[PDB]
């Protein structure tokens, strides 16, 4: 909003009032860290595209960033500061100052959430439901269940969503499509349908591991018959009348 | 209420319509990528270039049909004596006859 | 002493061609398991008619 | 043999054909019939000078 410091997305998202960690492995965001500590704190994070250039590019930048305040900040000064984040709001990134480093506007805080939150908190307990029949039976994402306790007893729906959103995980592309989204009733129905398509992916796990079991007792009893009735064809007088212009 | 209740019916069953695409997305990925890993270079790009072609060589309904079902015979034999190059050379035949 | 080697370096060897049969035949057959579902979802009620 | 093609002068399609029989290999050579046979068609065009 400020040309505020574009301090890069390494493989995450960062959501609204949920803390995952922002690092540097460079100078150039390393200099966006620096006046993060000298803009007084209140930086700009711009996702950047799947794996980076090593240098900012233009072509890197999206459309929709985050406001952050940030809540720590760690000095380990070798390349690497840990300034963590626990974002306020997205917002669209309006300009862009090409770089290095990259300057970026931003809209204000969206503190915009829409009416009727009976419903609203009806979907949160449908995502929590849905989230508990995933994360039960994909443990095969190497998903974790401390996830489950950051959702219980919060009355935030907005940090609920965005907990949801994070903790089911993915590719950093669909938590920026999640991030594309202003609403705060079909971002559930967005958490929702990836849910939905993976536990589809579940079912499509257990019918692949029905049908490979399926093969295993249908070759080998093949192969079981097969030298079963080769060995009586050779217990008979068949294998002498097999001569014709050899008789 | 009545209308209402089909809105919601649809917007269930065109996410149902986008689990089935991605279902089927990423079982393409694997025939794909297995016979990418587990072949010769998918026989030099041969499968890849002929399930775009099958809608690209234009063709009637049946047609089609059977070049998919061409398509699904292999997808396991590109070494393969006869058994590759049968349905290979027959896929590239009704590829390039003039419809 | 070298033979002795060389029987111990042919022994992991055919090992590790033993290994790689296995497990790609566990791929194979994961591989036909994909396989198996796109004519069944072609073949589908053709039987009433 | 991967070295081979670039080594040997060669015109546009055998130069693609033999970049097409080097990639069929790189595995088991003394079976596995892709293998050996994209071998043998390296090693009969590529040795041909041009």
């Amino acid at each position: 909003r400020l040309e505020l410091p574009v301090i890069p997305l390494r493989n995450t998202v960062i959501l609204p009032h949920t803390t995952t960690p922002v690092d540097v492995g460079r100078a150039k965001s390393k200099r966006a860290v620096e006046e993060a500590m000298g803009a007084d704190r209140l930086i700009f994070l711009v996702a950047q595209r799947d794996p980076e250039v090593d240098d900012p590019a233009p072509d890197d930048l999206y459309t929709w960033g985050v406001q952050a305040v940030v809540k720590q900040a760690m000095r380990l000064p070798d390349g690497t500061l840990q300034v963590m984040v626990e974002a306020r709001a997205r917002a669209q990134v309006t300009d862009y100052i090409p770089g290095p480093y990259l300057r970026a506007r931003g809209e204000v805080f969206s503190e915009i959430f829409p009416i009727d939150e009976a419903v609203v908190r009806v979907l949160v307990e449908e995502l929590k439901e849905a989230f508990e029949k995933y994360v039960a039976n994909h443990k095969s994402l190497r998903l974790d269940r401390y996830q489950l306790e950051a959702v219980k007893g919060t009355s935030d729906p907005a940090m609920l969503a965005d907990t949801i959103a994070y903790h089911a995980t993915w590719t950093v592309a669909e938590k920026q499509e999640i991030l594309e989204l202003t609403d705060l009733e079909a971002r559930l129905k967005k958490v929702l349908g990836l849910l939905s398509r993976d536990l589809e992916r579940f079912e499509l796990d257990k019918r692949v591991a029905q049908r490979v079991k399926e093969q295993m007792d249908t070759n080998q009893r093949e192969y079981y018959l097969r030298e079963q009735m080769k060995a009586i064809q050779k217990e008979l007088g068949g294998e002498d009348g097999l001569s014709d212009l050899e008789a | 209420l009545e209308r209402f209740e089909l809105d919601k019916r649809v917007a269930q069953r065109v996410k149902e319509q986008m689990d089935t695409n991605q279902r089927e997305y990423y079982l393409r990925e694997q025939m794909k990528a297995i016979q990418k890993e587990l072949g010769g270079e998918d026989g030099l790009s041969d499968l890849e270039a002929l399930r775009k072609k099958i809608e690209e060589v234009g063709m009637p309904e049946a047609v089609k049909t059977k070049a998919l079902k061409e398509l699904d015979r292999l997808e396991r034999m590109q070494q393969g004596s006869p058994e590759a190059t049968v349905a290979r050379t027959y896929l590239d035949w009704l590829t390039e006859v003039p419809w």
